[PDB]
């Protein structure tokens, strides 16, 4: 039996869409990944143990002789000593700090762990922060709401087999986030010709005209959505809807109103 | 009989794993049976606070991130809510497309919940190693449809994979499982363990297809991007090839439902027939789903094919209409400021105020929704009882099939076993309706592809969006003022099911269902998990 690299996966202030996105992987499928490639040693969504048994599983993993990689899903709520987000009676900030200290590498799956995400949007009542801000350490950011499993599983396999991939200025792998959504959008010729839909009921919309006038953030958003698709079938603009800019830091505040460019 | 210790004392389970979100359960046990319970949600994000002052068109994008497990459902409820606030009636194609995406969500959500979240409470995976695969192949022929996946060869390959995994000493997600070394509350023969474990793994692949189907109409999964005020944006989803692919993919998913999900559920239900006397509650609520008329909240309630209603005190002879004015939320036992009790969602208040862990006076981030003073269970069981009571023919037939297979009365469904069974029942029914629903949209979209209606932002208005999400009755409530969000309140099924006590000190449904839970082994209280998981908790949904 060859040793499989230990992965510890924590959930803080999150919707679990990132976990769900990860398990949509098909190269490889998630069962092959955790049976053959990694040892997924803590993961609250799918793990058999609960309560004190689950907490002990975490602590065994954190004390593993071969070390572990850390995946973090969710931002960190810091108000009130961190008490508005707790697991096993511990503030999430405290447990993430502890897991991060001896981690071989830290991957932040999702805009929330990367940048602070939805709970961080104004007026941020929980004083939520991104992992790198909260811990004061560099992270590998796989953002998006949620990221494509191609991007997440790609990063994981890259980290275990090749090292840290080249990161952009916001901590994102250039392999996946090096290009604007817009630059690969099939509606580009419409954008260039100033052929914009004025509304979703318009004939322009029916004809697949550019969605810029309806608030599309593709021109300012770094992601590989039109190139890789989601679920092997589709992406928002193909479904006739503007991009929300969901892989950009703080998009909840920088990209809103979503249906406008104002 | 049902294994039960003599244990008297407290049990705390935190984290509850195999749910969405962060839940702490505290119980008092006396002589091996739970006598008191607390459902304590451990994360607050505050989406309702975040939404204030924002563009009402943005609501659906913020609220969808209430949950990535029940992805889509909040975008839908928000869209229904804003559609009502601006008084736009969506086109027929938009109703159909919105409803099919919900049907897709049900299939994916329920399959994942049964196998990947709930099953490990009933199935001992390590015991599967003890099974003879030929004996298991034989038994599979006698509990389920013939399929190559259930062959001795297929079941051996699963067993060999599992064996090599266990022998590596890296048990991954099975580390410290409650079934390790055997457990008195785990009843299944090793052969049934093997069979269900094969499907567990198969289900990990099938859910990918269920999500792909949903994404054809939804744009992507998780977090769809196809709904707009006035209907939908996805003209491509009315066309021929995408609809053929959607049907083809849905038929694979449903074949798996009928070949694996339902037969595994029934096998588990047969062995754990004692769980028909554990974990029952009394009141049920549903807003209905799959309506033929979604022009208003009233038309939704009245035309949902999975009907709306209110049952009280288990009385199947009196399904009441839903009074949306009678819904309110209490905060007395929650971490919110004093003064917030008895608020209708149009007047909702979300004013966070933490005290301390395990403060019996304030112990959850969920509010306590109540209906005329009563707690209401929501979800598949609530829908199933309401449809059954009303003689909905698909439910009457499938429920009767289940009661016949198990040789149990309909009263046996008021339990954790029934709750678990209802989830499968309605998945089978969604499946049997997929083709008819797909054909209706294909034909409609061929003739005329109108997908979004015209509308105007009012200066001041209010509206409500209703859905029955996979976990139950969901409502979003907006007040618009100065064309901005003045108030936006979510009342979410897991708030109904898993919230704390209301202002009268009255246990919520999960708390009530937990009373009388037997504990075979206080070190490894799987019975708590069984009942809690059957409600399919979503704590990010419940709290938002
Ligand atoms: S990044 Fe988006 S999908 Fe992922 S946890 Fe945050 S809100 Fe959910
Ligand atoms: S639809 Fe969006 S990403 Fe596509 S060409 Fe127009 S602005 Fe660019
Ligand atoms: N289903 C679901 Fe999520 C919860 N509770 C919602 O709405
Ligand atoms: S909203 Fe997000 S998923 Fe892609 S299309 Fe825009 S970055
Ligand atoms: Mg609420
Ligand atoms: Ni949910």
């Amino acid at each position: 039996a060859k040793h499989r690299p230990s992965v510890v996966w924590l959930h803080n202030a999150e919707c679990t869409g990132c976990t769900e996105a990860a398990i949509r992987t098909i190269k490889p499928y998630i069962d092959a990944l955790i049976l053959d490639t990694i040892s997924l040693d803590y993961q609250e969504t799918i793990m058999a143990a609960a309560g004190e048994a689950a907490e002990a599983a975490l602590h065994q993993a954190l004390e593993g002789k071969d070390g572990y990689y850390l995946v973090v899903e969710g931002g960190l709520p810091t108000i009130d000593g961190g008490q508005w987000g707790m697991v096993a009676g511990h503030p999430m900030i405290e447990t993430t700090k502890k897991a991060a200290a001896k981690a071989k590498g830290i991957i932040c799956i999702g805009t929330c762990s990367a940048y602070g995400g939805v709970q961080k949007a104004k007026p941020n009542p929980s004083q939520a922060k991104g992992v790198s801000e909260a811990l004061g350490v560099k992270t590998i950011n796989i953002p998006g709401c949620p990221p494509n499993p191609i991007n997440f599983v790609g990063a994981v396999v890259h980290v275990l087999t090749k090292g840290i991939p080249d990161l952009d200025e916001n901590g994102r792998p250039k392999l996946f986030y090096g290009e604007l959504v817009h630059d690969n959008c099939p509606r580009l010729p419409h954008f260039e010709a100033s052929e914009f839909a004025p509304s979703f009921d318009s004939e322009e919309a029916k004809k697949g005209f550019c969605l810029y006038e309806l608030g599309c953030k593709g021109p300012v958003t770094y992601n590989n959505c039109p190139k890789v698709l989601f679920n092997q079938v589709n992406w928002p603009v193909q479904a006739g809807h503007p991009c929300l800019g969901c892989s950009e830091p703080d998009f909840w505040d920088t990209m809103t109103p979503f249906y406008e460019q104002g | 009989p049902t294994p039960q210790s003599t244990f008297t004392g407290p049990i705390v389970v935190d984290p509850i794993t195999r749910i969405e979100g962060h839940l702490r359960i505290m119980v008092e046990v006396e002589n091996g049976k739970v006598k008191d319970a607390w459902s304590s949600s451990q994360l607050f994000r505050g989406l309702e606070i975040i939404l204030k002052g924002r563009d009402p068109r943005d609501a659906q994008h913020f609220t969808q991130r209430a949950c990535g497990v029940c992805t889509y459902v909040h975008a839908l409820a928000s869209s229904r809510c804003v559609d009502d606030a601006v008084k736009v009636s969506i086109p027929a194609n938009a109703r159909m497309m919105r409803n099919l995406v919900m049907a897709s969500q049900y299939l994916h959500d329920h399959l994942v919940h049964f196998y990947h979240l709930h099953a490990l409470d009933w199935v001992d995976v390590t015991a599967a190693l003890k099974a003879d695969p030929n004996k298991a192949a034989k038994l599979a022929a006698s509990i389920a449809p013939a399929r190559p996946g259930n062959s001795a060869k297929a079941l051996k390959a699963v067993q060999d994979k599992l064996k090599a995994f266990v022998e590596s000493g890296q048990l991954g997600i099975f580390t410290n499982a409650y079934f390790l070394g055997g457990h008195k509350a785990y009843y299944l023969p090793p052969e049934v363990d093997l069979i269900a474990t094969a499907h567990y793994l198969e289900a990990l692949h099938m859910q990918v297809k269920a999500a792909s189907a949903m994404a054809i109409l939804g744009g992507k999964n998780p977090h769809t991007q196809f709904t707009v005020v006035g209907g939908c944006s996805n003209y491509q989803g009315l066309t021929k090839d995408p609809l053929a692919n959607y049907l083809a993919l849905s038929k694979e998913v449903c074949q798996f439902v009928n070949e694996c999900y339902i037969p595994d559920l029934l096998a588990v239900a047969g062995f754990y027939k004692d769980w028909g006397g554990i974990g029952g509650t009394s009141n049920y609520l549903a807003f209905g789903e799959f309506a033929t008329d979604d022009s208003s909240p009233e038309k939704h309630l009245a035309t949902s094919q999975f009907p709306s209603g209110v049952i009280t005190g288990r009385d199947l002879g009196k399904v009441d209409n839903v009074d949306l004015g009678a819904i309110y939320e209490d905060v007395k036992y929650s971490w919110y400021a004093p003064g917030g009790d008895g608020k209708h969602p149009y007047d909702g208040v979300t004013d966070p105020k933490y005290t301390k862990l395990d403060d019996k006076d304030h112990y959850s981030w969920m509010k306590a929704p109540r209906y005329k003073g009563k707690a209401m269970e929501v979800g598949p069981l609530a829908r199933t009882f309401i449809a059954y009571a009303k003689g909905q023919p698909d439910f009457k037939k499938v429920v009767d099939m289940v009661l016949g297979k198990l040789s149990v009365p309909a009263t046996a469904l008021h339990s954790t076993l029934g709750r678990t069974a209802a989830r499968g029942i309605e998945t089978a029914i969604v499946c049997a309706n997929m083709e008819k629903w797909i054909k209706e949209m294909a034909d409609s979209g061929a003739k005329d592809n109108t997908l979004c209606a015209k509308w105007e932002m009012p200066e001041e208005s209010k509206g409500v969006g209703l859905a029955d999400a996979p976990r139950g009755a969901l409502s979003h409530w907006i007040r618009i003022k100065g064309k901005k969000i003045d108030n936006f309140q979510l009342v979410v099924p897991s708030t109904w099911n898993l919230g704390p006590r209301g202002a009268q000190g009255d246990k919520s449904p999960v708390e009530e269902a937990l009373i009388g839970t037997p504990i075979a082994d206080p070190k490894r209280p799987v019975e708590i998990l069984r009942t809690v998981h059957a409600f399919d908790p979503c704590i990010a949904c419940g709290v938002h």
